[PDB]
Order: structure tokens, then C-alpha cells, then sequence
């Protein structure tokens, strides 16, 4: 399986925090997506993270929000900025294995609240 | 060998449904997201949904939840698409895509495509005439029957004036029971309803007219045997009022042929106004080397054009030659044969 | 005479929600052949009806069974299960037993707002088609109406073949494209920069948006090829002069016609010589397009003139002149006789 | 089973807002507990609400926060008020029916969000 | 001469977590009779040491599966895998091969914090006994160190049977108990308003706390019954007279006593009559407490003199007085004989 | 009827666990969130958990999260509790309360209680002596060895300073290596240890006191047979300091008894300071009857007290009589036979 670990408050001072994923799996070497989400009825995509083995950590957004790409041994980081007082909401956070098949998921992540 | 191998030919009836094949090789076919990609000819391409295994929770288009389905299976790594209720604006050429690693926004290999056309499971009640037309005057519509057996139906014609409800006006029997005829009272007298089981076609002639008469015309197919059913028609659109637009229909006059291999000839249409006038050939059946001219304007205000053919100056004997001209602002239609001058 | 009362007269529920119309009768609509001709239609809003029940409790061939009749005398039911689009628009109930017929006075279906789409996206290019010539720069626009950050795909697709990727980006060379397809956007609406225009580029030109679903392109850039003959080579005309009609000389008027056919190029050059006599002033020139196969244009000339002074004169020709011709061929007869 | 539906969001302007929780069985009569919590660690416990036969709605607090009484058909409606800054969190239903046994529950009631 | 170093000196890991002590030699701990003598204890802080293992790899009977030794030679390494509330506090080895013998410096382990319990509740009630009278109005307080809206329960429990609610709220009348038993408070601190005190009263009242977990009332506010003696009937005196002794003659002084025995009421009366020349300035008197069972006290007087003045005198009483006495008894003796 | 059957006198040594029953009846006994409580003699009650079936889920305290464990039965309508590793602090009396329905707050019918003591699995080995000595002088230690075979053992003297280690002092051997004796060389020819299997008790005696010798003492008992063991003491409090607190213990003198059906005895112990002195009679086993007078304060700032007892007159040759004085401040213990006078 996989399990997943994160805040349960983090109160963004000044439009900056920093969002984190406790993972559960081996060290490296293998391909992955570790998605980013905002609402439980998949409301907003906010980011997703993948890394090849030698192809560093690709970062991208797609509504428009701000990202960085960290990665430590098996845990994720979210360079998340530019805030707003309306979007705030529950952020989850979700995982995919896929080699090798089939996938048996995680149930859903506890996330996180932001102000 | 990074392709998507697509199924063949598939061709059928309207609302019936497909099932399409997409077998992939020569990378992860459990991966990439396979697509769907239909193009609708006259514009550019579409979208319905991507597939994964892993998420085939509901990601689909608007009006298209319900109606396409997606599939796959790893064992033979294949794709299939198979919509359903097919509608005849569906028409068009099936394609599978292939999104990158994890993601969906460019699409990598497209598949080969698909032959997928449908069309007019039966050709069904094709209405015609109507259109412009002074009160009082009279006006005949016609209804072109085809795909099933008209000679046994209880054909009806159900107008629908703008806005308002479906009004029965007259149905006509089949022709077994001495071709029965029904009017509506508001045309009693004025109109009638005929047929010619020979030609699948019925016909209504409309008499006296009255603004009442400003609506939809619908043609109707009634059979209540152990084989049932009601088929409306298309509806062609007939409204009244009083407009002057004071217009006259062409005089039409032979290009008499003679001798050259080769000969031509054609039809003279003059005089007429406004725009424009339609020239068929052979009631339709004459297309190749017709070249029929554009509209010339005249001194008088009047326009005129001609329409020529060139055939083998062999047959002119033989074969027969009339030319077709409906103007149907001034609502006249002429026929005309060309025969060489007996001379 | 027996009139229809739909009840009710409107409704509209979620998709998945059931509904109930009710037709109720004036007279009993049993016949003396102990039938009843009761029958339930949808006109889908913009189009001809479509009939569903064929007597009361009797579905037509092709419906789904979403649909259903019921009811007897002068008590009559229809109901519907899920109410999906196929299902929006008017509905109406008609016997057929009693002339003359009637129809309800309609039943105005729809439905009432499923998840707030917010509409998907619009895809915008311009142009439909072009006629640019080889070589020429070549740099197409895609604009949309929302913000989308860099989610572009140009897709060249000549028309017939499956769609070819040609940048995996706003302006990032894809694999298996040469460098010229570059691109280019400062903003909310980039482009593309087509350098040179090749042969291997006649094709419809498409570009695709990525941030939200639903998905349409579609719209078609078709470039065409410039030529109005050059690659379609010299096509001499094919002569004929036709007299009046002996039903129009008996009119007043008589139109004569050089009628030229199946010649490249445009240009040609036509005289009426009537009695050698060159006269001018009274031909009307009428030519067609460039033809869909040949691409070979083809023309007629009408003089004109009066019974009164056209029974005056014998010989009428035109002399027409062409590249393709080697010397004016000049077709020509007289008057009367043949 | 029970299942219970909330609001995804609700914005508490001025310390006033109203929450409830769409319950799914009979009509009433019968007994029952329909709880209402903050933190998915069941940090706190903030109503709950029951009702007998001819007792109208009994309604108190554990951890002293401000609760009206008011029931429906089939739902309940939380009357809460006096509201701060810091425990701002996520908000959850429960329920459990009693007769009879066992007790087949809900998943997690998704819940809501409040300001 | 042998000294041990235990490897580390200190650790603490979460309940769960593991954790590994070694206990490394100075000389080969394995005797001349091929055993190894090294043991391992666990000193519980404020508590005497308890022996865990007996050779090295030797486990004491009742230890629990989760402590194991292991090692030889010279290495030697104890593991524990869920370290908890028994098993915090300082850990020694020592050899018990070659004299004389040795212990480790001592391996400090307790706890990091495991979920922040945020200290319960206190709970204080005044006093642990008092002695009020059958009548008297009396009123129990109750105090928190935290803010319970209201979650007090009254639990009268007379010492013996189980316990009784009296209230089940801060002040609301419980079903089977006197409209007496009322409460009261304003704000923090409520109370309990007892307005006659009866004989089934006789109790050790508590109060509960009902707002968050753990829970813990446990204080014990006992209502013993107030009399000195008039439940307990006249008990005459048992009057004893001792004379010094023969040892302490030749030490200089002469006690002499006049021990009284299991008499009520308190009240006495003792007169010290040498040769009926009655003596006064010479005497301590000391009494005990009521008995537990009878309630008598019990009385002696110690007269005292010098060898010198008791050679002196022959006679010596104590007449002693009481209620229980019909007439004042006179113990004596004379001196020297018997 | 509404009430809760609890079970038996059941009592058991230390460590090991216990369970208890709680049947229920008269009422749901599928609702009202069933409770534990014990009552520990000397304070008021206790609270462990609440339980239903519903939320098994863990809602304990904080010391009795692994050590409780409730559980219940719809069948029969039971509830059981499972004590488990019972220190010798958790003797108190148990009872199953009953909370209302669906809540917690008030306990509605207590249960009738459980009879749950514990105590000394065996009389484990208890020291004895010890306190204000100043350096130099000497001291003896004691130690009860009970609830074991003592004779067999291999008794030692393990000694804890202050914050420091454990050190050993002396270890004796059992009786069959010829009383084999060893000490650590800080106590070389100071020290001796000692035994009387007779009376299951070891002995140490302290000789030149030093300040090294501040440390608590920890008398030992070990065995490496088939059937082995390494038991510890209790502990007794030892301490070196140069305190004068001129102090003298008491003389004691004997009240001679003589007749009269009831006599009567007593010990006169004079002249001690400061307090208090204990009196034990008959090494412990004399108590009935037994007045021992509150200290009182003589003229000269010294204390005194007198001990008496009243026992038949008939027995007074043949039961012996011996009265026990220890003052631990001057350190002195002193005993006295009480026969009457020969006259
Ligand atoms: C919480 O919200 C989610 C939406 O993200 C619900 O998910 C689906 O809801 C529809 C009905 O609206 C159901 O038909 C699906 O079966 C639900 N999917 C899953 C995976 O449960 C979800 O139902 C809501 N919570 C609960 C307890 O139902
Ligand atoms: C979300 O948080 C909850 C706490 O309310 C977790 O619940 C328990 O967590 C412990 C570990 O801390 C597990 O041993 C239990 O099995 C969990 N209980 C349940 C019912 O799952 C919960 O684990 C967290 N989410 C996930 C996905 O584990
Ligand atoms: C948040 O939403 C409200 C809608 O009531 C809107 O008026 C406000 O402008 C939004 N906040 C920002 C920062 O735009
Ligand atoms: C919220 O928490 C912060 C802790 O950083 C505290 O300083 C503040 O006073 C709290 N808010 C209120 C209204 O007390």
C-alpha cells in the first residue's frame, strides 16, 4: 500500500507556507505522481510532482497557482505562494504507484488547513 | 512500431451504437492515458474522454456522459470506444490518441482513424415547396417517401403554427380502404390531400389561402397492423402575408443543336427577377459537362442567364433532352425539351 | 371536437428524477372497434415531432424504456424515469379516434442546472482557410477567451491523414519536426512561426488548449495552395454558335450565343461579326468559375437584338480568339435556312 | 446505514452562522445520538443532540460552547455562536442509531469548513 | 577491579520504539567453570533495584517477553522493544564472576512525550472528616482548578456500601433521595446545601467532574457523628498502686504509680495521701486517648520522690475519685514489706 | 431489579491479573455506557474507562491504557473487567456503575462492590536498623527473609550513594560452603556479615564509620540452581554526618506485680530525651490490654513515660513478661522481665 502524513493546521503568515507529504515506500529509482488537490469533490488541481532518475524534480501547475520542485529521501515538499482569503480550504494529498500493477491506493489522506 | 493499430470500415443506422478497437504497442500501454479524437467534417477535430485503468472515475465531456464508453485490457493491450445512441450529426472520423507519460496535454501518437459514417436509416417523410406566397393565392407541397412501405400507410398532414400546438388538418387513407380522405373543418373545401402510391409520394394542395394558414407542415405515416408505426416528416416552412414585391418568372427558350464528334446545346432563360432562378437537368439525372452560367443583369433592370451540356452528337435522336427551371420567388416552375430544327 | 387538456402544461426535474404528465380527455376516446387512439410525442426543441406510444400503453420500436404509457376511458398517464437531453422539449398527446383529431396544448420539458459547468473553453483560429504561396512566412494566431497559462499544441494535420503533433508546448520544438516550426506568445494568446512554407505543409493547421475539461479544438486552419493556373497547363476552348429560337423571333427579341467551353486561361477575346459587319454594343460576356477537376473556366457571349432588325441580316459569327488556338477559329451560319 | 450530507463552506460573518446535517432514515420516533466534533483526531466535541418521544430537544455542550436546540423532519440544525479566530477548523457529523443491533455506520461524513 | 561501562549512559524513545543497551567488559567475564555471571536490573526511580536477567541471555521468571539479554566474552547487549510505563527508570549490569563484584554506571531511560495528556483535573473537597452534629445545617464545597460549566455529582457513600447519586447535576434533586439535599453555586465553584443533618447522613460524601477525560473524584469528604461519650454508658475506674522498684532505691529516686483502667467519663480525681499527710507538688498526671472500642480513657499518676525522704515515710495511697465510683476507693501499701 | 450483580471474593499475589463479572439486568444493557470503579482504603474512588460495544475505540486513562480491558455480552447481559500486571497499590475495591442513557455524567446504580485485595506475593527481604549514627561509632543492620527458602541462598549487601551506582559490599554464602564469606576491601575488617537460618534473617554489622558509608542498603539473596533467582530488599536509609544533639537513652524499671481476680504490670522508663521512644511488649506479640501512657515532660527537660498491661492474676509464675524499649535517637534499645517479688 501507501500511507500519507501531513499537517493538520498551518496558519500562512504573510502568503507563505510550506504544504509536505510524509510518504511511504523505498528510497528512489522508480516513477511516481504525487498530486496536489483542493476540495474532496476534486474541486481544483493545485499541483503535481514527478521525477525521472536522472531528470530532476518536474513541477507544474494547472489553475495557475505557484510551485516549487523539493524532494528529499521519501517525502515531498510544496512550495506554495501567492494566497488568497476566499480559496482557502481543506487541501488533500494523493498518491499512484504504478509499477507494478495493480494499484491498491491509500484511503483518503487526512490533509490539511490553511488559512 | 509506437502506433495505435484502429478497426476497419464500420458503417450503420442512426441510434444504433459502435464498438471500436485501438490495440497499442511498442511502449506501456498502461500508461499514457489513452484518448479519443472523432472529426466532424466541415470543421476541425473532438474531444470525449481519456481512459486509465487506474482512474476510470468520471472524466468525461458535457454531452457525452452516458453515451461513450471506454475500455481496456493489458493481456493484449487494447483500446475500445463504443458510443452509443448514435445521432446523425455523430458522423464523422474516429481517432485514438495517445497522451505522454502521467499526463494528458500533448498527444503523442495518433491512431490511423476510422471509417465512420451514418445516414438516414430510412429516408424518411422529405417535405417541399412553400415559402413566399400572397393570401388567397394557392400553393401544392409534396412529401417524398422512401426506406419503408408507404402504399399501406394512413398518411395525415399536421401543421404547427409558430408557437403553438400540433393542428390536424387532413389524413388520407392507404389503398385499401377507396385512398379515404379526411379534411379539418377550417379547410374544408379549400384543400385536398392526394397520393400516388406508384411514386412513395403524397401530395396536399392548399386552396383559398387565409393567414390561419401561417405555419409548419408536417408530413405523417400512421400503420396499426402487427408491424406499428408513426412516422412524421420533416416540416417545411409556409407563411402568408402581403408582401407586394412585385416579381415575374423567366421565359425560357431552346438552344436548338445541330451537328459538331461532339454537340451541345441549352436552355434560355430571360427576363426573369428577383434572384435567382435553379436549373436542373433531366429532373436531376444529367450532371456531367452541364455548365450552367451565372446570372447576367440586363439593361432592363432584368436579369437572364443561360445553361448548356455538351454531349455526343450521336445520340440526338436518341436520347432525350429537357431542361428544368424553378423560380419560386415568383413561385413558376418551366420544362422544356431541345430537339435539333427539323429542317 | 374532443380537445386534449395536458396536465400539466410545464415540468423540469434533475437528471435521475421522475416526472408525470397526464392527458385527460373530453369524450371517451375507446372507438366502436373497442381500441383506444391515444398516443404520446416529443418535439425536441428546434425539430419535427417523434412519436413514442403508439395506442396507450404501447412503446414504438427504439424507444428505451425510460418511457411509458398508461391509463384507460378518459383517464391517461405517461411517465418518465430518468430525464436525460434526449429527453428535453415539448411534449404532447392526441387521439385518433373521433375526427377530426387533436393534439395537447404541449408540455414544455427541460432540465433544471446539473453541476455549474462553467463553460468549457473556446478555441479561436483564424483563419479557415488562407492562400499563402511557398516560401511566404506564414505565422497563425490562436487566441482563447479564459486564461489559460501554456497549454497550446499545434497539431499539423493535412487533410486525410491522422494528426501529426508538432509542439508539445506554447513554442517548444517537438521531436520529429523540423526547426523551423517555432512559435511564439507574450501573454494570454501565443503563436506559431511557420519560417518557410513547404509543399509538405498544404494542410489544415490546428492548435490545443490543456487547463480544463471539457476539450474542443476544432476549428481548422486549412492552408491551400496558390495557383490560379500555372500548375494546369494550356486547354484550347471548344467553339459553338447557337441561333435563336424560332418561338422568340415570333417574340420580338432574338439573343444569339457564342458559347465557349473547357479552355485554360481566362483570358479570351470574342467579336460578333455580324455580315463581316463587326458590331458592338449588344453581347453580355458570362463566364464560370475555375472548374473542380480541369481547372478550366468556360464562357458564353449573348448579342441581343430585334426581330424587326435581325430579319434584316443572314450571317452572324463571332470570331474567338485564344492562347491555345492557334489561328481565330470563326464559327459562323445563316439566317433561315441550315 | 445512515448517511449524512453538509455544506462544503460556510463563512461565519459576525460569529453567526447555522450548520446542519441532512440525515437519511424515518421520520422520527425513535432514539438516537447525532454528534458534531472538530478535528478528524476527535480534538474536540462541541454538540450533540437527542430527543424522546414527547421530550422535545435536549441540547447541551462538553466543552462550553453555545448550542440551540432545533430539529425537523429528518434533520438537524446547530445553532452555533460565540466564535474565534484560532479554532478555525473542520467541523464533522456523526450519528449512530441504536435500535436495532448492530449498528451499521456512515463513512466520514465529509463535513464542512467555517471562518 | 573488574568495572563495567555500560554503552550508553542515558535514552528515551516513544512508546513502541526500541532501544538497545551494552554493557562492555574490562576482564572475560566467563569463569574458571565455563558460566558467564553478568546480570541485568532495572532500578524504578524512587524504588529499590529488581533483577530482570540471571546468567546473559537468561530471563527472570515474570519478566515480560519484551527485555532479552545476549553477548558473551566480553560484549555484552540488552534490547527492550516497547519501552513502557514500567520499564522507564535506570538500568545497571554487573558481573558476578571474579570478587569483588561490579555495577554499571547506570542507564537513565524514561519516556519523551507521548500525547500531550494536558493534566486532567483536579478535584478538592473540604475537609477529609469533620465532626458536625445531628441537625446542623452543613455545606460541602467543591472546587476546580478548571473551568466545568457544570458537570458535579453528589455520590453520598457511607463507608461500606456502594455509592449512592444524590444529584445528577450541580444542583438538581435525584430521584430517591429528600427534597433536602439541595445545592448551589454562581460561576466557578458549586456547592451542596445539606439542610438537616440526620443519623443515615453518617457518610464520606464525594462530588464528581463530567467534562473531559480521565476522571478522578477520589478524595473523600467523611462525615464522622459527634459525641464525646454519651452514647457510651459509666464505666467505673480498675485502680492499681505500684511501688517503686528495689533497683531504684539504690539509684537515688522513687517513682510510685496509680494507675487507673478503662474508665468514662474523663472526669477523675487522684489524691497522693503519704502516711494520709496528703502531698501535694510531686505528681504528673497523663491520660490516654478514647479507646477505639469501649471509649474509656485510662489514667496514671506518677508520684516521685528521693531514696533520702522515701526511706522516711511507711505509708502510701492515692485516693481516688470518680463517678463511676459509689465511694472514693483508697489503694495503698506500706513500705518495705509486702 | 435494577441493579448489577458483581462477582466474588477473588484475591490474588501481585503481577498477576484478575477478572471480574458485572451482570446487568432490569434495563438495556446494550445502552448506558457501563463503568468501572475501585476504591483504594485511604482515599475516595477511582475511574478507569467507560464501554460500549458501539466505540471500543480507546477512551482509557492515562495509567491504565494496556493494564484494563473491559469487554461485554449481549447474551446474558454481562460486563467483565481484566486488571492486568497488578502492582501492590492497586488494592482497592471495585464496582461496576451504570451512566444513563447515551451519556456519561451521572452513575445511576452502582454495583454492589468486589472484595480485590493484594499483598506480598512473598515477604520479601526487609531490612531493618539504620538512621543517626555519627562517624566512627558502630551500627547493625537486619534483614527478614520470608515468603522463600532462605537457607539455600547466597545472601550479599549491595549498597546505593546518593546518586551514585551500585556498589557491592559483602556477600555471605549459603550453608553448605561452609558459610563462605567476602567482602570489598573499603570494608576489610570493618564489616561483617552474618545469618541465623534458624530465624530466616541476615545480619551486617558497621564498624568505623566513615562518610563512604553514606548509601542506602539493599540486602540480597541469590540463587543459580535449577530453579534461580536474584532477590533484592527494600532498602534502609543510612547516613554519616557530625551531629552532636547530646541525647541520652532511657533507664528502665520494673512495676513489680503483685494480687489482685485481675493483675497488673508495667515498665517505667525514665530520664530519656529527646522523643519519642517505642514500646513494643513481648517482642510483638502482647497487645491486648496494653496501656502505653503519652510521654511526659519532667522538671529537668527530660522526658518519661510508664507502659502497663492487665492480665489474670492466676498466671502469673507461669507466663513470662518482658517489655521492649528501642530509641533510635540515642540508639539505645533495652528490655525487662516483670515477675513479681520474691517476699
Ligand atoms: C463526499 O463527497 C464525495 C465527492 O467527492 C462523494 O463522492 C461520491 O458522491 C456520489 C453522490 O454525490 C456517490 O454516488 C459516489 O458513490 C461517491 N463516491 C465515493 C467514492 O464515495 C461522497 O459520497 C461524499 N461522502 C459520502 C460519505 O458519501
Ligand atoms: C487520520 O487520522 C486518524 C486519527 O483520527 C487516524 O486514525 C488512527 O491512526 C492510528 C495511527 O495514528 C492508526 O493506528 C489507526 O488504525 C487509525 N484509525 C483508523 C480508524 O484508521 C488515521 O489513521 C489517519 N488516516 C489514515 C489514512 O491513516
Ligand atoms: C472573496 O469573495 C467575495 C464574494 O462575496 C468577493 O467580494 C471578494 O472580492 C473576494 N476576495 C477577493 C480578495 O477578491
Ligand atoms: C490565537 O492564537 C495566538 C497564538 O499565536 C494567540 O496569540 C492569539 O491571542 C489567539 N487569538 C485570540 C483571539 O486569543
Amino acid at each position: 500500500k501507501i500511507l500519507v502524513k501531513q499537517s493538520p493546521m498551518l496558519v500562512a503568515y504573510d502568503n507563505a507556507v510550506n504544504l509536505s507529504c510524509k510518504y511511504s515506500y523505498n528510497l528512489f529509482s522508480r516513477e511516481f505522481r504525487a498530486s496536489l488537490h483542493k476540495g474532496l469533490d476534486s474541486a481544483v488541481e493545485v499541483c503535481v510532482v514527478y521525477g525521472n532518475y536522472s531528470q530532476q524534480l518536474q513541477v507544474y501547475s494547472k489553475t495557475g497557482f505557484n510551485c516549487d520542485g523539493k524532494l528529499g529521501n521519501e517525502s515531498v515538499t510544496f512550495y506554495l505562494q501567492n494566497l488568497y482569503v476566499n480559496q482557502t480550504d481543506i487541501y488533500f494529498c494523493k498518491i499512484e504507484v504504478m509499477y507494478p500493477p495493480p494499484y491498491l491506493d491509500n484511503e483518503k489522506s487526512n490533509g490539511t488547513i490553511i488559512h | 512500431q509506437v502506433q495505435l493499430v484502429q478497426s476497419g470500415a464500420e458503417v450503420v443506422k442512426p441510434g444504433a451504437s459502435v464498438k471500436v478497437s485501438c490495440k497499442a504497442s511498442g511502449y506501456t500501454f498502461t500508461s499514457y492515458y489513452i484518448h479519443w479524437v472523432r472529426q466532424a467534417p466541415g470543421q476541425g477535430l473532438e474531444w470525449i474522454g481519456s481512459i486509465y485503468p487506474g482512474n476510470v472515475n468520471t472524466n468525461y465531456a458535457q454531452k457525452f456522459q452516458g453515451r461513450a464508453t471506454l475500455t481496456v485490457d493489458t493481456s493484449i493491450s487494447t483500446a475500445y470506444m463504443e458510443l452509443s445512441r448514435l445521432r446523425s450529426d455523430d458522423t464523422a472520423v474516429y481517432y485514438c490518441t495517445r497522451s505522454h507519460y502521467g499526463l494528458d496535454w500533448n498527444f503523442d501518437v495518433w491512431g490511423k482513424g476510422t471509417t465512420v459514417t451514418v445516414s438516414s436509416s430510412q429516408v424518411q417523410l422529405v417535405e417541399s415547396g412553400g415559402g413566399v406566397v400572397q393570401p388567397g393565392r394557392s400553393l401544392r407541397l409534396s412529401c417524398a417517401a422512401s426506406g419503408f412501405t408507404f402504399t399501406k400507410a394512413w398518411m395525415h398532414w399536421v401543421r404547427q403554427a409558430p408557437g403553438k400546438q400540433l393542428e390536424w388538418v387532413a389524413q388520407i387513407k392507404d389503398k385499401s380502404n377507396s385512398y379515404a380522405t379526411y379534411y379539418a373543418d377550417s379547410v374544408k373545401g379549400r384543400f385536398t390531400i392526394s397520393r400516388d402510391d406508384s411514386k412513395n409520394t403524397l401530395y396536399l394542395q392548399m386552396n383559398s389561402l387565409r393567414a390561419e394558414d401561417t405555419a409548419v407542415y408536417y408530413c405523417r405515416g400512421v400503420y396499426y397492423a402487427l408491424s406499428p408505426f408513426d412516422y412524421w416528416g420533416q416540416g417545411t416552412l409556409v407563411t402568408v402575408s402581403s408582401r407586394t414585391a412585385s416579381t415575374k418568372g423567366p421565359s425560357v427558350f431552346p438552344l436548338a443543336p445541330s451537328s459538331k464528334g461532339t454537340a451541345a446545346l441549352g436552355c434560355l432563360v430571360k427576363d426573369y427577377f428577383p434572384e435567382p432562378v435553379t436549373v436542373s437537368w433531366n429532373s436531376g439525372a444529367l450532371t456531367s459537362g452541364v455548365h450552367t452560367f451565372p446570372a447576367v443583369l440586363q439593361s432592363s433592370g432584368l436579369y437572364s442567364l443561360s445553361s448548356v451540356v455538351t454531349v455526343p452528337s450521336s445520340s440526338l435522336g436518341t436520347q432525350t433532352y429537357i431542361c428544368n427551371v424553378n423560380h419560386k420567388p415568383s413561385n413558376t416552375k418551366v420544362d422544356k425539351k431541345v430537339e435539333p430544327k427539323s429542317c | 371536437d374532443i380537445v386534449m387538456t395536458q396536465t400539466p402544461l410545464s415540468l423540469s426535474v434533475t437528471p435521475g428524477q421522475p416526472a408525470s404528465i397526464s392527458c385527460k380527455s373530453s369524450q371517451s376516446l375507446v372507438h366502436n372497434n373497442a381500441n383506444t387512439y391515444l398516443s404520446w410525442y416529443l418535439q425536441k426543441p428546434g425539430q419535427s415531432p417523434q412519436s413514442l406510444i403508439y395506442k396507450v400503453s404501447n412503446r414504438f420500436s427504439g424507444v428505451p424504456d425510460r418511457f411509458s404509457g398508461s391509463g384507460s376511458g378518459t383517464d391517461f398517464t405517461l411517465k418518465i424515469s430518468r430525464v436525460e437531453a434526449e429527453d428535453v422539449g415539448v411534449y404532447y398527446c392526441g387521439q385518433g379516434t373521433q375526427y377530426p383529431f387533436t393534439f395537447g396544448s404541449g408540455t414544455k420539458v427541460e432540465i433544471k442546472g446539473q453541476p455549474k459547468a462553467a463553460p468549457d473553453i473556446q478555441m479561436t483560429q483564424s483563419p479557415s482557410s488562407l492562400s499563402a504561396s511557398v516560401g511566404d512566412r506564414v505565422t497563425i494566431t490562436c487566441q482563447a477567451s479564459q486564461n489559460i497559462y501554456v497549454w497550446l499544441n499545434w497539431y499539423q494535420q493535412k487533410p486525410g491523414k491522422a494528426p501529426k503533433l508538432l509542439i508539445y508546448k506554447a513554442s517548444n520544438l517537438h521531436t520529429g519536426v523540423p526547426s523551423r516550426f517555432s512559435g511564439s506568445g507574450s501573454g494570454t494568446d501565443f503563436t506559431l512561426t511557420i519560417s518557410s512554407l513547404q509543399p509538405e505543409d498544404i494542410a489544415t493547421y490546428y492548435c490545443q488548449q490543456g487547463q480544463t475539461y471539457p476539450y474542443t479544438f476544432g476549428q481548422g486552419t486549412k492552408l491551400e495552395i496558390k495557383t490560379k493556373g500555372p500548375s494546369r497547363t494550356v486547354a484550347a476552348p471548344s467553339v459553338f454558335i447557337f441561333p435563336p429560337s424560332d418561338e422568340q423571333l415570333k417574340s420580338g427579341t432574338a439573343s444569339v450565343v457564342c458559347l465557349l467551353n473547357n479552355f485554360y486561361p481566362r483570358e479570351a477575346k470574342v467579336q460578333w461579326k455580324v455580315d463581316n459587319a463587326l458590331q458592338s454594343g449588344n453581347s453580355q460576356e458570362s463566364v464560370t468559375e475555375q472548374d473542380s477537376k480541369d481547372s478550366t473556366y468556360s464562357l458564353s457571349s449573348t448579342l441581343t437584338l430585334s426581330k424587326a432588325d435581325y430579319e434584316k441580316h443572314k450571317v452572324y459569327a463571332c470570331e474567338v480568339t485564344h492562347q491555345g488556338l492557334s489561328s481565330p477559329v470563326t464559327k459562323s451560319f445563316n439566317r433561315g435556312e441550315c
